């Protein structure tokens, strides 16, 4: 049959940069109505109209105080907005009806470049829906049977849409932690035999997230832990900024170049370490970023 | 390659049979993707990993083209003991005179038994407000091996704590500690404060300022 929610939870959930970034695509949640058992013939006009009495497009991390904006939709994508009735019926509105509960979907749509810290982000008021109803039953229940909303009367008694029905349900989005590495290739000179290159390695993190960055021996050691690139060998090895501390397995995102989402930046320094001859040496060094 | 992997903290609730990790390729070159599961204890006063099928990664492998968007399914074979919180490290490795770089991803993760959860859900607060040791508790001890200074911190509660600043006013090159639901693990140190410390755990939905008081 038709029911409606009188309590209940939607959640959503989006990784920081890329809400950032990205903003979120439209994501259906449960309106406050669901229906199981309508007809699909498209013979009997489905009666449905809405009226948000309650509803907002903001959403409060109650730890921080910070907030992101999000639109709503109405499962014909049309953003919908306090104080004003929409009138859904048609032959056809049945099919919107989604999932095996038959819940008839709203959207919510997170735009442009709002950057906040992961948390729970709770919609200001909850979505307190009313709804009017009248919509055609599968046969096998009968014939001429609709479920509908109270008072409704398809029409010697006249056309009623009736006192209506409300739902009432919390809308919460929660942002996620996220990080984003970019490590370049480390490009020695000619041949001919180097000089060092001070190079460095770029890490995009939401606020609170903590890791420690490892680099290994690279796929050639020599002596266990002397790093080499394959051509015969030629041994190099990786220092944290222009220091002699090599870098390996650590280096705490506490300490370095991080000036405020965050962004830390690391810098090191390729020498070799031996006369021997060119050239054309190769080795991939696996970065291990430990949350 | 440009690569997003989350989420970077996952959990497998006691009434889920499995969680997801989405991988996402936003750069414009082809990556290739392992993915594997280990177990993760705090045995030997540091953190021990070891190959694990209670947790099953699918797929174990990936290719993730410019623009695709895979799940990876984390699937619990066999039912956890109750009230427990098992630990594991999911690790997947990103493969886009010169030395490069690929990526290796070091993720927490945590499943749970009956009558326990990671308190990030309202379900799982829930769970966890029946629950008196759902919760951190943290003692400290100084014992000084060949010949170094060692700090010493114990767990009695059956969840984690992630500690980000300790002392009392903070150690600089410490980004993070865990510390296991009923395991004792050992840092690095020097000074002293010859009381209890101060900390902060993030472990939670919220950074919660937690005391954590002296072995004796």
């Amino acid at each position: 049959a038709c029911s409606v929610s009188a309590s209940g939870t939607s959640s959503i959930s989006v990784p920081s940069i890329y809400l950032m970034e990205n903003g979120e695509n439209s994501s259906q949640f449960n309106s406050g109505l669901s229906c199981t058992g309508f007809s699909l013939a498209l013979a009997n006009m489905t009666y449905l109209k809405y009226r948000v009495e309650q509803m907002s497009n903001s959403f409060t991390n109650a730890q921080t105080g910070e907030k992101l904006n999000a639109i709503i939709l109405d499962s014909n994508n049309e953003i919908i907005s306090l104080g004003q009735e929409k009138d859904m019926s048609s032959f056809t509105l049945v099919n919107l009806f989604s999932g095996p509960d038959g819940n008839l979907p709203f959207y919510i749509r997170l735009p442009a470049g709002q950057s906040v810290s992961p948390g729970v982000y709770q919609a200001d008021s909850p979505l307190k829906v009313k709804w009017f109803y009248s919509v055609p039953a599968v046969a096998i229940v009968g014939i001429g049977v609709f479920f509908e909303s109270p008072g409704f009367r398809r029409g010697g008694i006249g056309f009623n849409w009736g006192s209506g029905a409300d739902s009432l349900g919390s809308l919460s989005i929660t942002v996620l932690p996220d990080c984003r590495i970019l490590a370049q290739d480390v490009n020695f000179g000619t041949a001919a035999f180097l000089e060092p290159v001070q190079s460095s390695m770029g890490i995009r993190c939401s606020v609170n997230t903590p890791y420690y960055v490892s680099l290994n021996n690279g796929l050639s050691p020599q002596n266990g832990n002397q790093r080499a690139m394959k051509s015969t060998f030629l041994k190099y090895d990786i220092f944290k900024n222009s220091s002699n501390d090599r870098w390996g397995s650590r280096w705490s995102s506490l300490n370095a170049t991080i000036n405020p989402v965050t962004q830390q930046n690391y810098v090191f320094t390729t020498k070799i370490v031996d006369t021997i001859p060119a050239g054309t040496y190769q080795d991939t060094v696996t970065v291990q970023v430990e949350f | 390659a440009t690569f997003l992997i989350w989420p970077i903290y996952p959990k497998i609730e006691a009434n889920e049979k499995a969680t997801a990790v989405w991988l996402q390729n936003t750069g414009k070159t082809d990556a290739m993707v392992q993915i594997r599961v280990f177990k993760w204890n705090q045995d030997g006063l540091k953190d021990n990993y070891s190959e694990q099928s209670e947790i099953i990664p699918s797929p174990p492998v990936a290719k993730i083209k410019a623009g695709e968007k895979h799940m990876l399914r984390l699937t619990k074979s066999v039912n956890l003991p109750d009230g427990k919180e098992q630990s594991y490290r999911l690790i997947v490795d990103e493969l886009p005179s010169k030395v490069s770089f690929q990526m290796r991803y070091s993720i927490p993760l945590f499943a749970y038994g009956k009558g326990i959860g990671s308190g990030l859900t309202e379900e799982s607060q829930k769970l966890n407000a029946k629950n008196a040791l759902a919760k951190p508790v943290l003692q400290w001890s100084v014992r000084n091996q060949q010949g170094q200074s060692e700090l010493y911190l114990k767990n009695n509660g059956q969840k984690f704590a992630r500690l980000s600043a300790l002392k009392t006013s903070s150690l600089g090159k410490a980004a993070f500690g865990y510390v296991l639901s009923n395991s004792t693990v050992k840092f690095a140190i020097d000074q002293s404060t010859a009381s209890k410390i101060y900390g902060v755990d993030s472990s939670g939905i919220k950074q919660e300022l937690i005391e954590i008081t002296k072995m004796e």
